């Protein structure tokens, strides 16, 4: 039905800019109001834009914390949502999400500022020395975030991918599956690793040592 | 400005019982028609929020019955009658009468299940991170309960301490239980100066560590 459909996120500089959009579909776009919320685990969930309609002179309204440095803007031809970010500081950090008051919600784009430059994961096998354990290591990358998935996304059960840790301006992670010893090695599992920052996409085979 | 309070976090519960979690408005959320613009949101582990609750009791389109909700103006109650294992998350409380939208902090839904010792898996590193010149021990304590655990790494029978990052998940969605990982990161030169690598994990489910091994 509803699809909110976030992108441009990336890695910027303190006192860069970037812009953001996302398109919607499933609804008749230019009739209903469009925001902004980014969500960072030390601040939590805040409204930063948000954009009226035409009828309105597409009004806009800002969060204290931003005004002057975000400008919203829309699309209604192209049902696209806009946010223009300038002198963005690493505090500016997060998820920012497409909101349509109050209803619906987009899947976030990531958004990194910080003097640290890109770089691409090194992924490595985790296998072994009724049911066995395998797993994927995703090692010195930076920014996040990285998609771990096994056999293309088709493997979905008994997987769980652990938060990635920041040390030393890069972060790693690892990510688990439990298949039947059955299954495994007679068939294959692989890891799919993408780093979209770095533009990058790895699959690892797990084989046997 | 309007300020939405609520408890970061709630009483485990146990599946098949009630939960209650409650927020708080620094001003009325009961307007003139009528109506309370209070919202809930429910965002599950690694998913965007999604509206469970709009105008302080009308349930979301998909939205279980299970859920209800209830309030004052100023004081408000989101229930769960008969908690599932999906339904862990971060509730929020939100508002609808002014700019700026204000959300509440986010309230924690735990599970309370049977305690579940660890699985535990050591992993050698690949010959692909050693040829890079890097080698990194890892140790999954998977599909635990409650969420406290410990993990010691030995090296040649000798604790290490240093190298050592720790990491866990948050509570599954399907089985309500916990997971970590602990990896031990040394050069290949560290590396190979050593045997024997082990991980030893702690948990209330006995007084006896679980303890896993390799030889280089």
């Amino acid at each position: 039905e509803v699809k909110v459909e976030e992108s441009g996120g990336g890695l910027v500089q303190p006192g860069g800019s970037m812009k953001i959009s996302c398109v919607v579909s499933g609804l008749t776009f230019s009739n209903y109001w469009m925001s902004w919320v980014r969500q960072s685990p030390e601040k939590g969930l805040e409204w930063v834009a948000e954009i009226r309609l035409k009828s309105d002179n597409y009004a806009t309204y800002y969060a204290e914390s931003v005004k002057g440095k975000f400008t919203i803007s829309r699309d209604d031809s192209k049902s696209r949502l806009y946010l223009q970010m300038n002198n963005l500081r690493t505090e500016d950090t997060g998820i920012y999400y497409c909101f349509l008051p109050m209803d619906y919600w987009g899947q976030g784009t990531s958004v990194t500022v910080s003097s640290a430059k890109t770089t691409p994961p090194s992924v490595y096998p985790l296998a072994p020395g009724s049911m066995v354990t395998l797993g994927c290591l995703v090692k010195g990358y930076f920014p996040e975030p990285v998609t771990v998935t096994w056999n293309s996304g088709s493997l979905s059960s008994g997987v769980h991918t652990f938060p990635a840790v920041l040390q030393s301006d890069l972060y790693t992670l690892s990510s688990s599956v439990t298949v039947p010893s059955s299954t495994w090695p007679s068939e294959t599992v692989t890891c799919n690793v993408a780093h979209p920052a770095s533009s990058t996409k790895v699959d690892k085979k797990i084989v046997p040592r | 400005d309007i300020v939405m309070t609520q408890a970061a976090f709630s009483n485990p519960v146990t599946l098949g019982t009630s939960a209650s979690i409650s927020c708080r408005s620094s001003k009325s959320l009961l307007h003139s028609d009528g109506i309370t613009y209070l919202y809930w949101y429910l965002q599950k582990p690694g998913q965007s929020p999604h509206l469970l609750i709009y105008h302080l009791s009308n349930l979301a389109s998909g939205v279980p019955d299970r859920f209800s909700s209830s309030g004052s103006g100023t004081d408000f109650t989101l229930r769960i009658s008969r908690v599932e294992a999906e339904d862990v998350g971060i509730y929020y409380c939100a508002h609808n009468v002014e700019l700026p939208r204000t959300f509440g902090g986010g309230t924690k839904l735990e599970i309370k299940r049977a305690d579940a010792a660890p699985t535990v898996s050591i992993f050698p590193p690949s010959s692909e991170q050693l040829t890079s010149g890097g080698a990194s021990v890892v140790c999954f304590l998977n599909n635990f309960y409650p969420k406290d655990i410990n993990v010691k790494w030995k090296i040649d029978g000798s604790e290490r301490q240093n190298g050592v990052l720790n990491s866990w998940t948050d509570q599954d969605s399907k089985d309500s239980t916990y997971s970590m990982s602990s990896t031990l990161t040394l050069t290949k030169d560290e590396y190979e100066r050593h045997n024997s690598y082990t991980c030893e994990a702690t948990h209330k489910t006995s007084t006896s560590p679980i303890v896993k091994s390799f030889n280089r």
